[PDB]
């Protein structure tokens, strides 16, 4: 009773699903090659603490990103699969922004990275809608009282990132210095960033 | 489809398996791991055999207890491989042949899914909205919790996409839709049992009312 199916080994039915289309010559030659690559090196948080770190110091440019993400986002080329249609959210001193997809896995991935297992988890999943003070706390970000939490779960095509606030001790720092406090992390909203 | 898949709410789940900047390790953990996603697009893009919305129904008809003990990835080989069969590209005897044993798919679908509804309303910022009550066996962009619901237009997409009711099954009538940032409340949604202070909820016009 509630037993499993009896399965292959994922990766002999992987690669079995992957040979019984490319034998019948539906898989262009490289073509999921060409995806992992993609998917390695393109899609990257780095492009969005770039984002991050130009919005910071540059208040024309954070405008744009708040009221036209897709615009400001193709600005540097980071348009693409599951981020077309970008919306960036900011957080205040009143106001903290979290992102998941509820229903599966949903995520601005060229600019956040395809999704890391914990958010696609079933806990997350399940909890951060409905608790999400707790659940950045045990994942180690604590948010004060007086702070509201918005958790946007991405159930359309709207594909989002967080504009964290700037740390104080970062002032005058270049765009270079402030990327790299700027974490995966940082941009889906469960943690904020952190000055040595 | 009030499916198990509709997790947000759902409570005895324990803590998520990370702490902020901790190690992921690398994109794909395994050297499969990259084939449901490419496979996805070749048959999105290649082979126009289906939509991205019919990947996303055919992992929520998963038999439930299959997807719940099923990990993300494998999900995503097991419904394209349920669409490839579906769709008449291949069978599921090659698959078992190739793969040297069983290779369970996704069920088949209860619902012929829906249109895009004919009557609906373009809606302002800061309008007041309630979420439609009504169910939906087949693909739905509603996450059970906002059913019903009243919250406040904070956002109305400047683009217009296939209702996912219908293009989640293949079907001609999808039209196309802004979506709405709707944001709720959560004593709305959850009563004294939240810690939260909002939700904001990506929703299709044709799932929304005038409150
Ligand atoms: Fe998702
Ligand atoms: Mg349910």
């Amino acid at each position: 009773e509630n037993a499993a199916p009896a399965q292959a080994p994922v990766s002999d039915r992987a690669w079995a699903l992957f040979r019984a289309l490319d034998g019948k010559g539906l898989v262009p030659d490289g073509y999921v090659e060409g995806w992992k690559k993609t998917f390695e090196e393109d899609f990257s948080p780095r492009r969005g603490a770039e984002l991050v770190a130009r919005a910071w110091t540059d208040p024309e440019f954070r405008q744009l990103l708040l009221t036209d993400g897709t615009a400001a986002v193709a600005q540097y080329g980071y348009l693409g699969p599951q981020g077309e249609y970008i919306v960036a959210v900011e957080d205040t001193p009143t106001l903290k922004n979290v992102i998941v997809c509820s229903l599966c896995s949903c995520t601005a991935w060229p600019i956040l990275g395809l999704p890391p297992t914990w958010y696609k988890s079933f806990e997350y999943r399940a909890r951060v809608v409905r608790e999400p003070r707790k659940v950045l706390s045990e994942m180690g970000t604590e948010i004060a009282s007086d702070i509201e939490i918005r958790v946007y779960d991405t159930t359309a095509e709207t594909r989002y990132m967080v504009l964290p606030q700037r740390p104080a001790g970062t002032e005058g720092w270049s765009q270079e210095q402030l990327q790299e406090i700027v974490t995966k992390d940082c941009l889906i909203g469960v943690a904020i960033p952190q000055v040595p | 489809m009030d499916g198990v898949h509709d997790l947000a709410g759902v409570q005895g789940f324990g803590k998520v398996p990370h702490t902020v900047n901790a190690d992921i390790g690398p994109t794909f953990h395994a050297e499969w791991e990259h084939l449901p996603y490419s496979l996805m697009f070749a048959g999105v893009a290649e082979l126009g055999a289906f939509s991205v919305d019919e990947v996303r129904y055919v992992v929520e008809r998963m038999e439930p207890r299959h997807y719940m003990m099923t990990p993300y990835y494998e999900r995503y080989v097991i419904g394209v491989a349920t669409l490839m069969v579906e769709k008449g590209i291949l069978t599921q005897d090659e698959l078992e042949s190739l793969a040297g044993g069983p290779f369970p798919l996704s069920r088949p679908s209860e619902s012929e899914g829906r249109p895009a509804p004919v009557e609906t309303t373009t809606f302002e910022v800061g309008q007041r909205v309630r979420v439609r009550d009504e169910y939906v066996p087949g693909h739905i962009r509603m996450p059970a919790y906002c059913r019903g619901r009243v919250g406040t237009i904070s956002h109305r997409t400047t683009e217009k996409w296939p209702f996912p009711d219908a293009i989640g099954h293949g079907r001609n009538d999808a039209g196309e839709e802004p979506t709405y940032h709707v944001k709720f409340a959560a004593e709305e949604l959850f009563g004294s049992d939240t810690d939260g202070g909002s939700v904001v909820v990506d929703l299709f016009e044709g799932y929304l009312e005038p409150a």
